[PDB]
């Protein structure tokens, strides 16, 4: 509008609808559909099965963190000096405890997520926030005063970010194309394509 | 329009060829000539052309420049207040920095391309980092604060502009586009949230004002805060109205919370520049909320109240800078007896403080009446909330005035002839707008 | 012990070698107090003395978050009343879960 | 004289804490060699990993960030002891 | 009783009680005519107990009189105007000499007045 | 302390100034000094009075041009002497005057 | 003498200042004051807030006794020995419009009920 | 389990401790300053007060 | 360091684009971005700052190149060569300041165009996590670049060697300042 | 340089000494008291809000009861 008299923007009639028209005559897709393994892992019906499918990620991360710390210790120990203590007896607790505590946190997260979704019956932000809150509460059992508040908040915030930018964001902008005519505006005279552009093939790595 | 843009480009150009001893005089003449070119742009802007008074393009979508109601008011305001900044600042380095900042800011206001707006507005990022972090009287922390806040908000705005350019094919305002996406709406919104100081993203403004020079503070308060409303009327409301109407309860929550907590934070200030800087934050919320109603009253009232703020807060900052030159202190507790010691400075200080409290014979009154009327058009409680908590401003303004007014002092600290020349235009403009020539 | 620095005639020169102290702009500078300076330093750097206590969390929540919650509730109530007043269908606000798509009224339509 | 920040702790105790960073420093190639090798093999194995939900991926990243120990932390606290 | 009154010696404490009592007689009166009989009555009230030597009874009398003088403090003390708490105290305080006045301020380095940006 | 040279340009203490009261004579205030009574005050007052009456004449013209009486006065009013837009008076009964 | 009176100057600060020293207002003359008198320090008349609340507790029932009888106990028929002012029908109908009018209490009128419901009007605008 | 939580500088304790000795502003002295928290007291009708104030003939 | 941190990348980018060497995994570019930004912010030495900036940017460019945006990475590598020329061959503070501004992506110079190409390609593929990470990591890297400006003009007097061998340094600074408006069509 | 920390004792005999000090601790209200008084005064400030809430609830309840009675009358008839 760019004037001080009438409101900016505009309005669209709710009664009037515009027939969908295809962005191109022939559609060639280079985006592959979800695999059956992805649908299997995403399935939260059985909370035990959902937990056991998704924990290997957490155990892997804990193992890398423990291996990093254990190597930092091993690198320091002197080879030239013979050591009275056994190095692996020193180093194994590091890796084992890191992996175990990581797996326990991930197990709480996944189990609470699946249990809340089953009980609620709906897929929602709240399941992730509650699972994260429980995981952060387990993180800060005996920790000093700011941490009982901050860790539930951070661990709850993480699934919100994952949902917002992993699921809502892609689905909100599926229709936008960038070629031919703007998705809302097909009445405008822009070059109309026979085929959509293929900038790359379906990946296979 | 073309003359105004040419003169805006001429001012930084002249500094390269001046003798480096004639720099101040040439800069002042260039500033006044730019003001006259802005008056010419107003003359050649016909009200018959209702959508845009003037549009000029220089070969690309980025080079598309145009003036509307908001743009014309803000550009005249910056061109009006720049000469005062020029006289207040000494040295080729400082003159160069301030001229480049003003050129970038004034080109941003008239730009009609979101990407060009972003490019011109953020070109003044290091210049404030250097300016606020100057050797002896600057603070690196404040420069870091302002630079980081601006960078994050402007990068979000840039991402939204990229998405619009990909989807629509254009990001120029003159091409009608509408979007219902909330991610892009937030990307455009975050810049406004930060640039117009709105709680909790208001922390950069105080530290910047206190540790910026008086000319820098005058520009920052006068027009850089108003750049938010140019962005809102030009680049957010035309395209992102659905999201502002969807989020209106949240928008009101954040705006009224900013008003209240900024008013309360002002009460805990002992530094005069910090008092004025926090008054600015409380003043911005009414502007932001009145525009967000997307009504004829709200837009006009917001631009009017921006003009009122850009005539009142530069005056307070200028007076405080003069007092700091005379006294080498900004603490209210050190400053006493200013009524007896500086009658001429005290008169103007009281006049401008009355203006900041929105008394009838001041432009802030008319502007506030219009904004409150727009809020009342939305709902009665909306206006009632703002009207009541305006009393908090009276408490801190009255406490500051009472502390400064009387006591025992052994120093005559009153303004010189140069200082009075510096504020005379602002006083005249304040009076002229107050009687209704808004 | 003092002399007039400023010259209205324009023949001003700064006597850096003069025995007498010039009456320059620094003549009127406030003397300042040691304890006031330390009070200013303490008050600006009050983040050093910030401590997370249950009392601090209680105060912050009850006043700041409480005012935000109250303002949001009041704004939502006003929006509901305005929707009933204008005759609009219940609007799909961001955190309200409504099965209606009404957001912006059509100017052309009569409500 | 100017107002200054109070520094917690005694001067010699803080200096003694800082002196615990002066320990024999290994060269970084030893860490880098293992990271390169296991990273190459890891990238080969990742293409075979099952597709994980974005939420689980983000939680795993958070856990890894929390569990990561800075190399300086081990440096200061390392004891050649059981 | 305030701390300063308590720290005082016995003789001065009773003197303070008499002085405060007389001032409060002045404050609670409607005119000077009321003052004299009431002042004589306060005189007799102090004179009645002056010859007591039992310390404990004297402490009781002093404490009770201090409580009575605390309760009957007037909301509006009658204070001479030129003294602290008076109406004309500080109306136009006499201004001292040796004032730091800068003559011809705008003509000290007129061209080069302003703020500079110094850099490394 | 030996009075500074510029003290000669500064004016004396006025008759209305109390002898004990000391004020700094160098301070300038638009409303006047601490006790004023300048030389030539009579001529300044005459000039101020002339300006007041001239502005009163201008305001009188403006007001008479903009004074609108839409209802007839009950009786004769003094404005009839100077303004011609006064409606003819009508009394309480209704008779025109 | 109004002008030139002697004054005492407040001593300069010589000890570390409290954080909330902004609660003290000192212009340089000796008797500095709190920002709001009665917020702290000496109390006028040595009377606390509890004393004032007890005094008000004593007063309020006696002060409210005249008002409570007419407003609550009394009723329109028994408040006064006469009816409201009687007007011609054209005047009475206009005057009855005013919610803050005095003819709304005319119980003789056949529109008494509607007039009373008009008097107890809307708290807030409906639109 | 070594974690970031162990090495983050959590604000549990004040970095700066205020000085103990603090300035108390000078105030005019009220000799007897005990607070009256009782609206009804025996002190108002005390025999001394009756003899000093109410009794003497005026 | 300058010639072997810019020139080799062009051949690898061309090989990836032409021979279809792209993977579905986005972890490595994301890790490059976050690790580079955080390590740049935590690095005391100036050489490490400049070296970690390249890691972050090349991770982002790798994410863009996998999706087939060859033109934008081929422009980015050239603009990055010109931007890095001045800071690496540091002879004048002002030239280094413009170079550091260009590397940051700052609007008045050509570096803004090069970063804008990559960011514009990002919004097309519509991966939200990448965009969020890009914004935050860009802020973190901006802090390190601001450290570089602070060290030159705002910390202490600075004296450098008078190595008057600016073969293409003046031309590169001129190209960074000037070239923005001719190449604006690209973004 | 700095102002003198020595006070002036010329007027002590006229206007009293400065020995007597304030008894205030220069501390604020307790958190518990502050909670009560905020949550009491702020509602009093927002008296229009509660009036609007009361009338809106009354209007909606009356409208719903009318609707229910209308449904009852339109079911049988
Ligand atoms: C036997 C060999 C030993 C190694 C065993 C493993 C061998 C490798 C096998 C396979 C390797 C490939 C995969 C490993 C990860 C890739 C990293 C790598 O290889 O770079 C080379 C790297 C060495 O490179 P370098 O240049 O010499 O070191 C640079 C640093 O400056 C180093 O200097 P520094 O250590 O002194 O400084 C560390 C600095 C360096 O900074 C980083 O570490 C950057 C990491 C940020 C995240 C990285 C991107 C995450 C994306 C993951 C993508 C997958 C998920 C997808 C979706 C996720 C969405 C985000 O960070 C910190 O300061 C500490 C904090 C660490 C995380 C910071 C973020 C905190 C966020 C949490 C917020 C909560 C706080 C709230 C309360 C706050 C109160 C105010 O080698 C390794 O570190 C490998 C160690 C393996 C341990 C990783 C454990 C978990 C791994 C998966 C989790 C992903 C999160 C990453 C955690 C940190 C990883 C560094
Ligand atoms: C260091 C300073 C020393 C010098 C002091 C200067 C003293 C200033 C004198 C005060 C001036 C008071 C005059 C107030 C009236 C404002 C004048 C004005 O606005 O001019 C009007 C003409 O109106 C008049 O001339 C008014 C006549 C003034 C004299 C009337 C009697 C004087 C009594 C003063 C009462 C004024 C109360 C008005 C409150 C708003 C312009 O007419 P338009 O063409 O319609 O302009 C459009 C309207 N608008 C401005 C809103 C855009
Ligand atoms: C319940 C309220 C219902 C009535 C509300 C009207 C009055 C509300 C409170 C009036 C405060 C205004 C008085 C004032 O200005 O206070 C100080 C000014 O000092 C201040 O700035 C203190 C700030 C007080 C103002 C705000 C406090 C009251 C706020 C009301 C509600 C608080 C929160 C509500 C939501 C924000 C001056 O007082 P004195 O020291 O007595 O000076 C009088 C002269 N003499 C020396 C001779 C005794
Ligand atoms: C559409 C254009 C935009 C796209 C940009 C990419 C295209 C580039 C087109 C313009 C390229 C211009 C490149 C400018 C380079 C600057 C010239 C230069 O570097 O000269 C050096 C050359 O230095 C040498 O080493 C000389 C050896 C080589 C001499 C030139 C070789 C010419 C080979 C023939 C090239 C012809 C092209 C072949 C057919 C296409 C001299 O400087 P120094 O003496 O080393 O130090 C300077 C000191 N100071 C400035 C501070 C005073
Ligand atoms: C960058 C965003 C990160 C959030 C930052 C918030 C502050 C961090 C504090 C950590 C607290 C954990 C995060 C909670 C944020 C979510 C907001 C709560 C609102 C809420 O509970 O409603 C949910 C939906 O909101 C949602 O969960 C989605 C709302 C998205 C969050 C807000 C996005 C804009 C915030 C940006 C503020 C400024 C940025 C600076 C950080 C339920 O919805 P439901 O579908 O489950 O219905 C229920 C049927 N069972
Ligand atoms: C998928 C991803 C999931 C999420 C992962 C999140 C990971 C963290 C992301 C955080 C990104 C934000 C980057 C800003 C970091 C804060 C600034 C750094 C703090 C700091 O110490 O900077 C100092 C001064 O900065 C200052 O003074 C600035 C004060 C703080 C700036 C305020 C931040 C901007 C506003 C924040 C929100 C804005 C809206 C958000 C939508 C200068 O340090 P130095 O130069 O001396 O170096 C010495 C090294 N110690
Ligand atoms: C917690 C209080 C909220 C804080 C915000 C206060 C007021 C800000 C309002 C700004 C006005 C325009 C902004 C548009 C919406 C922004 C946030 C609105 C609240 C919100 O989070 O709603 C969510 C939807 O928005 C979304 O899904 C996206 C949220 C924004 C994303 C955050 C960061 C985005 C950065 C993107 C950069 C640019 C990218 C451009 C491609 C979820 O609400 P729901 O509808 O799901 O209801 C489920 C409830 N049961
Ligand atoms: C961790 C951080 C947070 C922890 C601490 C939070 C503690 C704060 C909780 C209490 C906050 C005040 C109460 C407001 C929320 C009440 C509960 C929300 C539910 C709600 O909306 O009910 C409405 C409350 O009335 C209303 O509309 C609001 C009335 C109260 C607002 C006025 C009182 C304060 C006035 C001060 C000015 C602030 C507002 C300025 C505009 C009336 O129900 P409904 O009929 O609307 O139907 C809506 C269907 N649920
Ligand atoms: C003619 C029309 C009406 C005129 C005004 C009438 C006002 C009547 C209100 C007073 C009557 C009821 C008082 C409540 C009963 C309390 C009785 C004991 C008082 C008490 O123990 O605590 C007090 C609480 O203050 C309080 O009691 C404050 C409660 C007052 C409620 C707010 C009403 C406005 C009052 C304004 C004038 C009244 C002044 C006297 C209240 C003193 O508290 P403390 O300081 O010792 O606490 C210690 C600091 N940790």
């Amino acid at each position: 509008t760019f004037n001080y008299v009438i409101p900016y923007g505009g309005s669209s009639s709710y009664t009037i609808n515009n027939e969908p028209v295809k962005a191109e005559e022939v559609t060639v897709d280079f985006s592959k559909e979800p695999s059956a393994s992805s649908l299997k892992l995403a399935d939260k019906s059985d909370w035990i099965a959902y937990t056991f499918n998704n924990v290997p990620l957490m155990a892997t991360v804990g193992l890398l963190a423990g291996a990093h710390e254990a190597f930092l210790h091993y690198e320091r120990t002197p080879i030239y000096g013979k050591r009275t203590y056994n190095i692996i007896k020193k180093l194994a607790p590091i890796v084992i405890n890191k992996t175990a505590y990581a797996t326990l946190l991930g197990a709480i997260f996944c189990a609470t997520d699946a249990l809340y979704e089953n009980y609620s019956g709906k897929k929602s932000y709240t399941s992730g926030m509650v699972a994260g809150a429980a995981t952060g509460a387990v993180f800060a059992i005996g920790r000093p005063l700011p941490q009982p508040l901050v860790w539930p908040l951070v661990f709850a915030a993480a699934p919100v970010i994952a949902d917002l930018f992993g699921e809502v964001y892609p689905e909100s902008m599926k229709s936008a194309r960038g070629y031919g005519t703007p998705y809302g505006f097909e009445n405008l005279d822009d070059a109309v394509p026979t085929r959509n552009p293929i900038r790359r093939n379906p990946h296979h790595y | 329009m073309s003359l105004y843009l040419f003169m805006l480009f001429l001012q930084p150009l002249s500094l390269s060829f001046v003798s480096r001893s004639f720099s101040k005089i040439s800069s002042l003449m260039m500033s006044f000539a730019t003001l006259w070119s802005a008056v010419y742009m107003w003359f050649t802007s016909n009200g018959a052309n209702q959508t845009f008074y003037q549009v000029v393009s220089w070969g690309s979508d980025w080079s598309t420049f145009g003036v509307c109601y908001t743009s014309l008011y803000i550009s005249l305001l910056c061109a009006f207040i720049f000469p005062i900044c020029v006289i207040l600042v000494q040295g080729y380095r400082a003159l160069s920095i301030l001229i480049c900042i003003q050129t970038a800011v004034s080109l941003s206001i008239v730009s009609l391309h979101m990407l060009a707006f972003y490019a011109l507005f953020e070109s003044s990022l290091l210049l404030f980092f250097i300016l606020i972090g100057r050797r002896k009287y600057g603070s690196l922390s404040a420069a870091y604060n302002i630079s980081i806040y601006t960078f994050i908000s402007a990068l979000g705005f840039l991402i939204s502009a990229f998405w619009l350019n990909w989807s629509f094919g254009s990001v120029c305002a003159l091409l009608p586009n509408e979007e219902a996406n909330s991610f892009v709406a937030f990307g455009i919104f975050i810049l406004l949230w930060v640039k117009a100081p709105l709680v909790p993203f208001h922390l950069w403004l105080p530290e910047a004002h206190v540790y910026a020079p008086t000319a820098g503070s005058v520009l920052l308060a006068g027009v850089l805060l108003k750049i938010s409303i140019v962005g809102l009327h030009v680049f957010f409301l035309p395209i992102c109205a659905s999201s502002i109407v969807k989020a209106f309860p949240l928008i009101l929550s954040i705006c009224l919370g900013s008003f209240i907590f900024s008013s309360f934070s002002t009460l805990k200030q002992i530094d005069l520049k910090k008092i004025v800087a926090y008054s600015s934050i409380s003043h911005m919320a009414i502007v932001f909320l009145s525009s967000a109603t997307n009504s004829g009253l709200g837009i006009q009232g917001a631009v009017l109240y921006c003009i009122a703020h850009g005539l009142i807060s530069p005056g307070l900052f200028l007076l405080v800078g003069i007092l700091y030159k005379n006294t080498n202190t900004k603490l209210v507790f050190y400053l006493r007896g200013l009524s007896q010691q500086a009658p001429v400075w005290w008169s103007v200080w009281v006049f401008f403080m009355l203006g900041n409290l929105a008394f009838p014979l001041f432009p802030n009154f008319i502007a506030e009446v219009v904004c409150l009327s727009a809020l009342f058009k939305n709902h009665e409680l909306y206006a009632y909330a703002f009207i009541f908590f305006s009393f908090v401003g009276t408490v801190y303004s009255s406490t500051v005035l009472g502390r400064l007014k009387g006591g025992v002092s052994s120093q005559c600290v009153d303004a010189s002839r140069l200082d009075v020349i510096s504020w005379n235009p602002l006083v005249l403009a304040t009076v002229v707008t107050g009687i209704g020539y808004m | 012990s003092s002399r007039i620095a400023g010259d209205t005639t324009g023949k001003y020169t700064p006597n850096i070698f003069s025995p007498e102290t010039p009456m320059d702009r620094s003549f009127s500078h406030v003397p300042k107090n040691p304890f006031w300076e330390a009070w200013v330093f303490r008050r600006d750097n009050i983040q050093r003395e910030f401590v997370w206590t249950w009392q601090t969390i209680f105060d912050l929540a009850t006043f700041v978050g409480g005012l935000y919650v109250a303002m949001y509730a009041t704004a939502s109530f006003c929006s509901r009343q305005n929707d009933k007043r204008n005759g609009y269908p219940e609007r799909n606000y961001y955190f309200s879960d409504s099965k209606s798509n009404f957001v912006i009224p059509d100017e052309r339509e009569f409500y | 004289d100017e107002p200054k920040h109070q520094i917690p702790g005694n001067a010699l105790d803080n200096w003694a804490f800082l002196r615990t960073y002066a320990k024999p420093l290994p060269d970084m190639i030893h860490y880098y060699y293992y990271v390169y090798l296991f990273g190459f093999f890891f990238v080969y194995k990742v293409a075979d990993f099952p597709e994980y939900s974005p939420r689980v991926l983000v939680m795993a990243a958070l856990i890894g960030s929390l569990f990561y120990v800075r190399r300086d932390w081990v440096h200061r606290e390392f004891k050649d002891s059981p | 009783a305030s701390e300063a009154v308590l720290r005082l010696p016995h003789k001065l404490r009773v003197m303070r009680m008499y002085r405060t009592g007389l001032k409060e007689i002045v404050n609670w009166s409607y005119g000077r005519h009321e003052f004299y009989p009431r002042a004589n009555a306060l005189r007799m009230e102090f004179e009645a107990n002056k010859e007591l030597s039992d310390r404990e009874q004297i402490r009781k009398l002093v404490l009770h009189g201090e409580d009575l003088l605390a309760r009957f403090r007037h909301w509006e003390p009658t204070i001479r105007s030129e003294f602290v708490g008076g109406t004309v105290y500080g109306v136009w305080p006499q201004h001292c000499k040796d004032v730091k006045f800068v003559p011809n301020p705008a003509y000290i380095d007129e061209f080069k007045q302003g703020d500079t940006v110094l850099l490394y | 302390v030996p009075e500074p040279p510029y003290a000669k340009y500064l004016a004396n203490k006025s008759h209305y100034c109390p002898p004990d009261f000391h004020y700094s004579r160098e301070i300038y205030a638009p409303y006047g000094g601490y006790f004023n009574d300048p030389k030539g005050w009579r001529t300044n007052t005459a000039i101020a009075t002339l300006v007041m009456l001239a502005g009163a004449y201008a305001v009188f013209c403006f007001g008479n041009a903009r004074e609108e009486r839409l209802r007839a006065p009950k009786g004769w009013i003094p404005s009839q002497l100077w303004n011609d837009n006064v409606p003819t008076p009508v009394d309480y009964r209704g008779k025109v005057l | 003498a109004g002008a030139g009176g002697p004054v005492k100057l407040s001593p300069p600060v010589d000890k570390p200042l409290p954080y909330n020293y902004d609660f003290w207002m000192d212009n340089g003359i000796y008797p500095g004051q709190p920002i709001y008198d009665g917020m702290f320090g000496s109390m006028v008349g040595n009377m606390s807030l509890e004393y004032m609340a007890k005094g008000w507790l004593v007063l309020l029932p006696i002060l409210s006794a005249p008002f409570v009888y007419e407003h609550c106990i009394a009723d329109d028929v028994t408040r006064n020995p006469f009816v409201p002012r009687q007007y011609p029908s054209e005047v009475r109908e206009f005057l009855a419009l005013f919610k803050n009018g005095f003819v709304l209490n005319d119980y003789s009128q056949p529109d008494y009920e509607e007039m009373k419901r008009r008097q107890s009007g809307l708290l807030t605008p409906i639109y | 389990v070594k974690t970031l939580a162990d090495y983050i500088h959590w604000r549990n304790k004040p970095s700066s401790i205020p000085p103990v000795d603090e300035y108390r502003p000078p105030v005019p002295l009220v000799n007897y300053d005990k607070l009256s928290t009782q609206f009804f007291s025996k002190l108002d009708n005390d025999p001394v007060i009756n003899r000093v104030l109410r009794a003497p003939k005026v | 360091a300058f010639v072997f941190s810019t020139l080799p990348k062009l051949s690898v980018l061309y090989l990836i684009s032409n021979s279809n060497i792209g993977s579905e995994c986005v972890w490595w570019g994301l890790i490059s971005l976050w690790l580079g930004s955080i390590s740049q912010y935590q690095s005391v030495f100036v050489r490490s700052i400049l070296l970690y900036s390249s890691v972050a940017e090349i991770g982002l460019v790798l994410l863009v190149l996998q999706e087939g945006f060859s033109w934008e990475a081929f422009s980015w590598v050239s603009i990055y060569f010109l931007s890095l020329s001045g800071v690496w061959h540091a002879n004048s503070k002002f030239v280094s300041a413009i170079s550091v501004a260009s590397i940051a992506g700052l609007p008045p110079f050509l570096g803004f165009i090069g970063k804008a190409q990559i960011l514009k390609s990002l919004v097309s593929i519509n991966l939200g996590i990448l965009i969020f990470s890009s914004i935050l990591a860009a802020t973190i890297s901006f802090i390190g670049y601001l450290r570089l400006i602070r060290l030159m003009y705002l910390v202490s007097p600075v004296k450098w060697k008078n190595n008057k061998d600016s073969s293409f340094i003046n031309w590169s600074t001129w190209m960074l300042t000037v070239g923005t408006l001719p190449m604006v069509y690209s973004v | 340089n700095y102002a003198s920390l020595k006070a002036d004792t010329s007027m002590d005999h006229v206007f009293g000494d400065s020995t007597n000090k304030l008894n205030y601790d220069f501390q604020l209200m307790s958190s518990k008291e502050a909670f009560f008084w905020n949550y009491t005064l702020y509602p009093i400030v927002g008296f229009p809000i509660f009036l609007y809430l009361y009338q809106f609830n009354k209007l909606e309840n009356f409208e719903a009861e009318i609707a229910a009675a209308k449904a009852a009358k339109a079911a049988s008839e």
